[PDB]
């Protein structure tokens, strides 16, 4: 009911807005389920926001769409002060972030990038982001590694564009290049068969013409 | 008819017993042996032993297949 | 030309009748070449419902020392053969299709008979032999298609084996394959008796279009997905029996060839322990070839999906 | 026009690679026996239940031109329809099956014929000159639209599926391993070569519309489709699959593996080929 929470609080933002607006965000990073902030940063009143007084709910929604927990453990002044909610929800995204970027994260990393001092801890919230089906994947404590098989992705509205699209441009010529790879085997191998042809006729013709001379 | 049925499920708990510790046939080979192993116990009657082996592929311990009786269910 | 095996040429095949060149030598017929048509029929018809033993009529022609395959189809059975032989309203049926054929365009005459064996190999019964024997004395020529649906899952592939057999009282000069098959406690004793009875013709497919459309449609709507891991090959039973196999046949060929070298002018032995030495080195280059296939799959997508860019 | 315009499918149609076989057969044959593709013409059996419609089987159908029109033999038809009864009871007639492209002004006449036949008759028509990657087969249902004040016959395409079953998946997996293998050795890399390139072909016509898109997007369309865009850019994220030593440790273990034993492959065709050598320099010129 996430998706649906999430539209319902865009058509009010159609409307009012200001000090409700805030108040739905605060919601918002209060309400477990939104693992996608982009919805929300594209509607017309938070650009009013923008240009509005009131910049720290702004900062923080677009700290959440974009930046991680350690951006906001250092802007903990320019903030409004989160709530567990809030809090778990950040380290989630965190959390999303590092396993997009790559899948077996060392325990060393989670602890550095989320100010996470017992390990117990950093198994509790792992645990929790798992079974919230937020992230999937397999932890080993021997190697104090986080397996992540798959995780969400994050919001995508102004500077990640163009790097998906050279992503995307990498992929296409990529592709292309194994396309044309598998053309050229194909016709080596074609040439080969005409290869073991050509040997062929040649020991029939070699074969006839023996026979004629005799 | 008490006897009779004694005499009758004898025969297959002998024919079981025996043909799970050897081999097949094909068309004649086991009746053979049965009839060797049941010498000493009354007559052969080939015709009600050859009757009553081909009832039990309806079911499987080694039956025979309906489609073609020479597949056995080993 | 692709398609030059699919134009009948009557003429041809009425003076290839009246020559009969097979009367000449019993070893006449050594190539079975099958449609793709009818390949798919008779495997079709032959797994018909999980393992049911069914039969039917080839029709095709003669080329050389080729006996060609162009269709096939089968016959009424009412009650499962409740009358003598797999044919009941047999004759009617057969003469019905092969005048509808002459109309619609098929003009290939019978060429033989394919039957199924359920899981328990492609070999010639006694039953099989004699039908064949009979088959090779009205409709002269004639060859038996031996089918494995069960062992189309088992094997995974399994060839449809073609026989042909030898006339009363005539003994194979030297024909020896030395071919190892699995076959059921009750079948094996048969099949060791009528084994030398018959020989195998070698099987090929000319790669012509009905075939290439069966590989396109599966690997473009089923087979499209080509992960499935990309070696089932490796579960080691397959491959490691065929390994085992092609030890024991080699390992038979030395011992032969030991023995064989005290015999100072046996001509039939070399032939066979050579031809022994050729039959192994296909099926383990046709094996090779297969794990080749495999790995290469598995390099191209493995190496593309993980680290494109 | 003879395609109805608006009309959707009515009924589901399930087809078998045994009627796909049998119409290339045909039109194989015909184009062999004469010439030029002559355009074939068959019938479609099967089961029907209900609104749901399975064609198992198909057969042959003989037909003559006269006057410009083919006339197809009905009694023909149904001397070929009382001898499957022979053989296979459960399985009703469903329709007639053509080779070509788009409908021509004498399929309708040849429908017309399959529908005065039976009461609702399935039309399919496949494509043997395609150039595309997608299946040439459709199939077509008979609809009465009032053109004109006239009620004329349309065709109708059908979303129709391909069922098979196990046995079937089995033998055709089978007979494509086969057409791997080449007549000596013909072709057998060309095809799993060709059979990886249709799938690499596959998901690199699935990345444009997700480039095309989201350079729409930066330009026009939605903003932002939320869930899909932000799906896009983690599967964008997760194609660099991360490989740690032991992967690359087992993938270069399996390479090693098969690798030696491409080379025992090689090695037992090359003895074969010094076998036939010695064989042959035996009788060249040495005795005994
Ligand atoms: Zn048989």
């Amino acid at each position: 009911p996430s998706s649906n929470l999430l539209e319902q609080f865009i058509l009010l933002a159609k409307g009012t807005s200001g000090s409700a607006l805030t108040a739905l965000i605060s919601q918002v990073l209060e309400a477990p389920g939104v693992y996608v902030f982009g919805e929300l940063l594209e509607l017309a009143n938070v650009q009013e926001l923008a240009e509005g007084a009131n910049a720290a709910y702004l900062q923080l929604l677009n700290l959440f769409a974009y930046g991680t927990y350690p951006d906001y453990i250092a802007n903990k002044e320019s903030l409004p002060e989160l709530s567990t909610a809030q809090q778990n929800k950040l380290k989630h995204l965190t959390i999303v972030s590092l396993a997009s970027r790559m899948k077996c994260i060392p325990y060393s990393v989670l602890l550095k990038d989320l100010e996470m001092r017992n390990l117990r801890e950093l198994e509790d919230l792992i645990i929790e982001a798992v079974y919230t089906d937020i992230i999937q994947g397999k932890l080993d404590q021997r190697n104090q590694l986080l397996e992540v098989d798959f995780c969400i992705g994050r919001d995508i509205r102004k500077k990640d564009i163009n790097n998906i699209v050279k992503t995307l441009h990498e992929w296409c010529d990529g592709c292309e290049a194994v396309l044309l790879g598998i053309e050229q085997q194909v016709l080596r191998a074609n040439q080969y068969k005409e290869n073991h042809n050509r040997t062929q006729q040649q020991v029939e013709a070699e074969v006839t013409n023996i026979k004629k001379t005799l | 008819q008490k006897v009779d049925d004694d005499r009758k499920h004898e025969i297959e708990a002998a024919i079981v017993r025996i043909m799970k510790s050897r081999k097949k046939m094909q068309h004649n080979v086991l009746v053979a042996e049965v009839t060797q192993q049941l010498k000493a116990r009354f007559l052969p009657s080939p015709v009600v032993i050859k009757k009553r082996i081909e009832g039990l592929i309806e079911r499987e311990y080694l039956a025979r297949t309906p489609e073609d009786r020479k597949v056995y269910t080993y | 030309s692709i398609d030059e095996i699919y134009k009948y040429d009557k003429k041809q095949q009425q003076e290839i009748l009246a020559a009969k060149p097979w009367t000449k030598d019993h070893h006449y017929f050594k190539y079975c070449k099958i449609s793709a048509l009818a390949l798919l029929k008779m495997v079709m018809h032959a797994r018909s419902g999980g393992n049911l033993e069914v039969m039917g009529l080839m029709l095709g022609k003669v080329d050389g020392e080729t006996m060609i395959i162009m269709d096939s189809f089968a016959l009424p059975v009412e009650g499962t053969e409740t009358r003598v032989n797999a044919q009941a309203a047999a004759y009617e049926y057969m003469a019905a299709y092969i005048e509808n054929a002459k109309q619609v365009g098929r003009l290939e005459n019978a060429i033989g008979w394919y039957h199924s064996h359920p899981g328990y190999g492609c070999w010639l019964s006694g039953i099989d032999v004699s039908t064949q024997m009979l088959n090779q004395q009205f409709q002269e020529p004639f060859v038996a298609v031996v089918i494995d649906p069960t062992r189309t899952i088992s094997a995974g592939k399994v060839n449809l084996g073609a026989f042909r057999t030898y006339p009363k009282g005539y003994k194979p000069p030297d024909e020896g394959p030395s071919e190892y098959q699995t076959i059921p406690l009750n079948k094996i004793e048969d099949f060791g008796v009528h084994c030398k009875q018959y020989y195998a013709l070698e099987v090929s497919y000319f790669k012509s279009s009905l075939d290439r459309k069966l590989l396109e449609l599966l690997w473009n709507k089923y087979w499209v997905n080509t992960l499935s891991s990309s070696s089932l090959l490796t579960n080691a039973d397959y491959t490691t029996g065929q390994v085992f196999d092609l030890s024991e046949k080699l390992e038979q060929s030395e011992a032969q060839l030991g023995r064989g070298s005290f015999m100072l002018g046996l001509e039939t032995h070399d032939r066979k322990s050579e031809d022994k030495l050729a039959k192994a080195t296909r099926d383990s280059c046709k094996t090779t070839i297969e794990a080749i296939h495999g790995l290469m799959s598995q390099v191209i997508k493995d190496k593309l999906f993980n680290q494109i860019n | 026009s003879v395609m109805a315009c608006g009309v959707t499918g009515s009924v589901s149609v399930a087809l078998h690679p045994l009627v796909i076989l049998n119409i290339s057969d045909h039109w194989i044959r015909m184009r062999s026996q004469e010439g030029r593709p002559v355009q074939v013409i068959g019938a479609l059996i099967g089961k029907q239940e209900g609104r749901n419609i399975e064609v198992m089987n198909s057969f042959e159908l003989l037909s003559h031109t006269v006057e410009e029109k083919i006339i197809i033999d009905k009694e023909y038809y149904y001397t070929k329809e009382e001898q499957f009864k022979q053989v296979f009871k459960e399985l009703e007639f469903l329709g007639w099956y053509t080779t070509g492209g788009p409908p021509d002004p004498s399929d309708i006449h040849v429908h017309k014929q399959v529908c005065e036949i039976i009461e609702s008759p399935l039309f399919l028509k496949l494509n043997p000159m395609t150039k595309h990657t997608d299946l040439p087969v459709s199939v077509f249902e008979s609809v009465i639209d009032i053109i004109n004040g006239e009620a004329t016959m349309l065709f109708a395409e059908l979303t129709y599926t391909l069922a098979t079953e196990e046995a079937e998946r089995i033998g055709v997996d089978h007979v494509a391993r086969m057409t791997a293998t080449g007549s000596g050795e013909n072709s057998t890399v060309a095809e799993h070569l060709i059979a990886q390139h249709s799938a690499i072909k596959m998901l690199h016509s699935r990345v444009k519309l997700i480039l095309e898109y989201v350079k729409a997007s930066e330009a026009g369309e939605v903003p932002f489709n939320h869930e899909i865009l932000r799906e896009a850019y983690a599967l964008c994220h997760c194609l660099p699959v991360l490989s740690t030593d032991k992967f690359k440790t087992d993938f270069y273990d399996q390479c090693n593996d098969v690798g030696l034993m491409a080379y025992l492959g090689t090695i037992t065709k090359t003895c074969n080929t010094m076998n036939q050598f010695v064989n042959k320099f035996n009788v060249l010129y040495d005795r005994q």
